[PDB]
RNA sequence: GGGAACAAAGCGAAGCACCC
């Protein structure tokens, strides 16, 4: 996260970062939907022109999290994977299209003051707080300048940062790369000066909203893909949840 | 499901709110 | 009118080929 701040204990209790055993390292973020199941985006799980293609045995997740790198005693939770299910229509070749997966955990989680679930967008929900000038809320470990070796450019704590989300005609402007209707993009406009974006290490990080009908969060968005980080005249892009909730459905209905 | 979903046990769940999220309310205010 | 359309191909402060 390019120009957030610290997170407070607490703040986003369904952050789940995704750890690569071996090498020991720090692969993405994700999010908890429920007890047993996690969502994350596709490249960070299979992206072949970078030789990924992780299974099961390969990662940890790690729930209630606020140290990027401090084993965190008696509040951390670390579950090993059942299975990974990746978007069946995921589009890596060209433009990381779909790029959506879900996660069902080994045992369920136990809930508790810092590891909670949020909520995924109903129809009426998604059509109303999802609009152009509205804010969301984006939270990584992710790196904290454009320019993961570098560890000043690494968070010594969760990053969060609150960004507008952006007309689709201008996300489609800034970019050669074509958008698809299961994206969208955020990010404050040079002309607005306020700054912060979503960085590499952030994928599968979960652009949220509060809903003022009933308090709740929900996860509209999937740190997906960007180019560079916080340049002015450049968005952040996301996977588009609520457009491809009928998959994330699917799974979780027929596979337990 | 998911019953309880959305509700942070340090924040909503004590109705104490966190630093930045007043930002997010007031964009709602106008559109859209 | 209803279902489906694993939001598939498409179409702006994005909200609109299969079966009955
Ligand atoms: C995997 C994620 O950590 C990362 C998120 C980057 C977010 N950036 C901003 N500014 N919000 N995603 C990536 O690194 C993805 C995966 C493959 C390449 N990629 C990119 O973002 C490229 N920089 C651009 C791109 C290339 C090919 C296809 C789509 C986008
Ligand atoms: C990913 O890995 C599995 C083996 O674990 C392999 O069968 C599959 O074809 C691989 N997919 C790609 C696209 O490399
Ligand atoms: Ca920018
Ligand atoms: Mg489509």
């Amino acid at each position: 996260i390019v120009e957030g701040s610290d997170a407070e204990i607490g703040m986003s209790p369904w952050q789940v970062m995704l750890f690569r055993k071996s090498p020991q390292e720090l692969l993405c973020g994700a999010s908890l939907i429920s007890d047993r199941w996690v969502l994350t985006a596709a490249h960070c799980l299979l992206y072949p022109p970078w030789d990924k293609n992780f299974t099961e045995n390969d990662l940890l997740v790690r729930i209630g999290k606020h140290s990027r790198t401090r084993y965190e005693r008696n509040i951390e939770k670390i579950s090993m994977l059942e299975k990974i299910y990746i978007h069946p229509r995921y589009n890596w070749r060209e433009n990381l299209d779909r790029d959506i997966a879900l996660m069902k955990l080994k045992k369920p989680v136990a809930f508790s003051d810092y590891i909670h679930p949020v909520c995924l967008p109903d129809r009426e929900t998604a059509a109303s707080l999802l609009q152009a000038g509205y804010k969301g809320r984006v939270t990584g470990w992710g790196n904290l300048k454009e320019t993961a070796n570098v560890g000043k450019g690494q968070p010594s704590v969760l990053q969060v940062v609150n960004l507008p989300i952006v007309e689709r005609p201008v996300c489609k402007d800034s970019t050669r790369i074509r958008i698809t209707d299961n994206m969208f993009c955020a990010g404050y406009k040079p002309d607005e000066g306020k700054r912060g974006d979503a960085c590499e290490g952030d994928s599968g990080g979960p652009f949220v909203m509060k809903s003022p009908f009933n308090n709740r969060w929900y996860q509209m968005g999937i740190v997906s893909w960007g180019e560079g980080c916080d340049r002015d005249g450049k968005y952040g892009f996301y996977t588009h949840v609520f457009r491809l909730k009928k998959w994330i459905q699917k799974v979780i209905d027929q596979f337990g | 499901g998911e019953a309880d979903c959305g509700l942070r046990p340090l924040f909503e769940k004590k109705s104490l709110e966190d630093k930045t999220e007043r930002e997010l309310l007031e964009s709602y205010i106008d559109g859209r």
